[PDB]
């Protein structure tokens, strides 16, 4: 029975990772990469431009060994920019295969 | 016997759904 405190602790061991690999990985082929980010859920590498990028679910999740197989989306765009969902600024992502 | 119609059942699931919203409010921003 996962609590909220082993859920936090787990998130900011995640983000401390995701930061790390963030400043650490080398810098990307051109600037049409999209950037890699983390979005305080799951942690983004570099894109490459017109493509869907995808990362596992996060295993900081509670029921993360329930979707052991699932992935999460985002969309770069041409320009290096990640697709954003319409009337805001918001990236598009696709979280469905790490619902509970 | 019946599952979900036990106090421990409630109590479980109101210390699950702590969790559960810090997921959703990191999901939303």
């Amino acid at each position: 029975t996962v609590s909220l405190w082993e859920t936090v602790q787990k998130w900011r061991e995640y983000r401390r990772q995701c930061q790390r690999s963030l400043t650490e990985d080398p810098p990307p082929a051109t600037d049409l990469f999209c950037n890699r980010t983390f979005d305080e859920y799951a942690c983004w590498p570099d894109g490459e431009p017109g493509s869907f990028v995808n990362v596992s679910c996060p295993w900081y999740l509670p029921w993360a060994s329930s979707v052991p197989q699932g992935h999460v989306y985002r969309f770069c765009t041409a320009e290096g920019l990640w697709l954003q969902k319409d009337n805001s600024s918001l990236p598009w992502r696709d979280l469905s295969e790490c619902e509970e | 016997h019946x599952e979900g119609x036990f106090t421990s059942d409630v109590s479980s699931y109101l210390e699950g759904q702590a969790a559960k919203e810090f997921i959703a409010w990191l999901v939303k921003g």
